[PDB]
């Protein structure tokens, strides 16, 4: 169900779109019926508390005779299976995951000296200086070519390992040449080691997907929308993780359980990966094709529940609809329409086609202002 | 009573789970490494320096040699 | 004047490559080239250093074939399934065009358009080493994965809503009391 652009000018069935407002359509041409279309006042599917029992939802609209014949993505269960009728599964989903998607996060344009600390490189400048100084007074005590020119330059390639040019000959002065090589030597090799160390830290980083490690990790918290299916999917339950997840979840604070689905979207967005969310496998396909295109699909899915054509118990027309939903089924009238609104969806760029191209193997911007340095 | 099936053990079960945990979760990947401080490798300014002025009383002592010559 | 042309590749070459150069420059205005382009070598030499050894010390894995439209576009992969049954049927009815793609070069397969023998598939994709494949049961497919042999990887997810149904006659005469004792 969708909005419209003639959201006040227009009336009627109209005022909306979406698959099942063309789906209506289908079968209300094959079933030979009129039709006017509602909205649900709750804003919610189903709920059914340790109480009373009313569905408040869609179901309780359906149950209490306000509406006739449902149609919506409405998961068939079996405890929404004693209370109403269902057609045949008319689409296949899962239980899925919608996290934020891990982006090229920012480098630096000098990130290259992150493994050491800009108090070292203070203190490597400022040895720099002296030792050429110290140097000089070793050399020109004339009661010998190393002039302040020359020993600038020998210390500074002795500092780069790029060999030098002459050596010191006096005894004073082959000492500090001494000590200034076993300093660089240190400095340099522990570079390099701290330059591996952020690149072993950083392979050693594993996203989670399995939604077991998802169970094991505190630091993402994960909400359902509640009133639903996936709520109560995970409340009756059998597997430990299954458990844990609802033992984290009833013991969650603050509340994990969002009203709707957009609003459950905006906690992701905001959280830039704090807040993962659970839903069903097409609801999360289509957010993945919108253009924010921060949203992907981790793991794999839980189980195979169903979408049906939800009747009262004691319609006559939900017969009808179980001839129609066969026999579109045949043509692949669903297929058709299955199909149409999900490659319309371009418009994200298919960026995941085209960024599968990650590896530890570094880019420019990584070593960029070294270029900037020498340029 | 409690003891032949465990209401003193299946309870101590529940409650010494029950109030969060501190354990592997944090040892894996709760650390990053940093750069290193000037503390890790201080020492060799200590050597570096040291060796310096040290290398001003070989000078020194040169010069006394040095006027020797005589 | 030494520094030519051809002097001049030597002397960056050496100084990129680690080896001290005899030649020297001479000037304030020669000096600061070669001397950043030292401390350009000093990063990239040992960024080289670094980045090969967490290569060498976190290993990955390489596959790209999962979700079944990896499968759709690499066409080096032969598929396979199970002759008189489900899959020999349910992808005849290939009416998605991905399925299509499926089906068509499901029968522009040879040999094995299918195979007889789940155990064989079994010893053939391990036979295959990534020239053939091989769809099926999903808790087949997993159940082989608790097996220990371990070379067996599942990947995507279920293509299909499927279930096992106790098969009995039209008219039974215990089907519906198997029915309330499946519940
Ligand atoms: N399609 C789901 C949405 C709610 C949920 O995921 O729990 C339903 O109607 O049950
Ligand atoms: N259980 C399946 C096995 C064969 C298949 O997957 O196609 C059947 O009898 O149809």
């Amino acid at each position: 169900v969708m909005m419209k652009k003639n959201h006040e000018m227009l009336e009627g069935n109209e005022r909306y779109e979406g698959y099942c407002v063309d789906l209506a359509a289908e079968i209300a041409k094959h079933c030979g019926f009129k039709y006017k279309l509602t909205i649900v006042g709750d804003g919610k599917y189903g709920a059914r508390d340790a109480d009373t029992k009313i569905w408040n939802g869609m179901v309780g609209e359906l149950v209490y005779g306000k509406a006739d014949i449902a149609i919506a993505p409405l998961t068939i269960t079996l405890v929404r299976e004693e209370v109403i009728d269902f057609s045949k599964p008319f689409m296949s989903l899962g239980i899925s995951i919608m996290i934020k998607k891990p982006q090229k996060s920012k480098p630096g344009v000098f990130s290259f000296l992150d493994p050491l600390a800009y108090e070292i490189w203070m203190c490597i400048v400022f040895a720099y200086i002296g030792v050429s100084v110290v140097l000089f007074l070793v050399s020109r005590f004339s009661p010998n070519e190393f002039g302040i020119f020359n020993s600038l330059w020998f210390s500074l390639g002795a500092f780069m390992q790029q060999g030098c040019d002459i050596s010191p000959r006096s005894l004073s002065g082959r000492i500090v040449g001494g000590v200034w090589w076993f300093f660089t030597l240190i400095i340099i090799s522990s570079y390099t080691a701290n330059l591996a160390a952020f690149l072993t830290v950083e392979r050693m980083v594993s996203p989670i997907e399995s939604a077991e490690d998802l169970s094991k990790q505190t630091e993402i918290a994960y909400g359902t929308l509640d009133s639903g299916s996936t709520k109560e999917f995970f409340r009756r339950s059998k597997i430990a993780v299954f458990d844990k997840m609802w033992t984290y979840m009833r013991s969650a604070e603050p509340s994990v359980f969002v009203r709707t689905t957009a609003e459950g979207v905006a906690r992701v967005r905001k959280s830039k990966g704090k807040y993962a969310y659970l839903l069903e496998s097409t609801m999360n396909e289509y957010i993945e094709q919108r253009k924010p295109c921060d949203t992907m699909k981790v793991g794999g899915n839980l189980d195979s529940k169903g979408y049906g054509i939800a009747t009262p118990k004691g319609s006559s027309l939900g017969t009808p609809v179980n001839l129609a939903v066969l026999k579109l089924s045949e043509q692949g009238v669903l297929d058709k329409l299955k199909n149409k609104w999900w490659y319309d969806k371009g418009e994200c760029g298919a960026k995941d086609s085209g960024s599968k191209e990650k590896t530890s193997a570094l880019s420019l911007s990584n070593v960029a202002g070294v270029f900037y340095i020498l340029v | 009573k409690l003891s032949e099936q465990g209401v003193l053990d299946k309870l101590k079960n529940k409650w010494w789970y029950d109030k969060g945990e501190c354990g592997a979760k944090d040892s894996g990947s709760k650390e990053k490494t940093s750069a290193l401080s000037l503390s890790n490798v201080a020492g060799v300014f200590y050597i570096l320096v040291g060796g310096l002025g040290l290398a001003m009383l070989v000078a020194l002592i040169e010069f006394c040699y040095k006027s020797r010559a005589e």
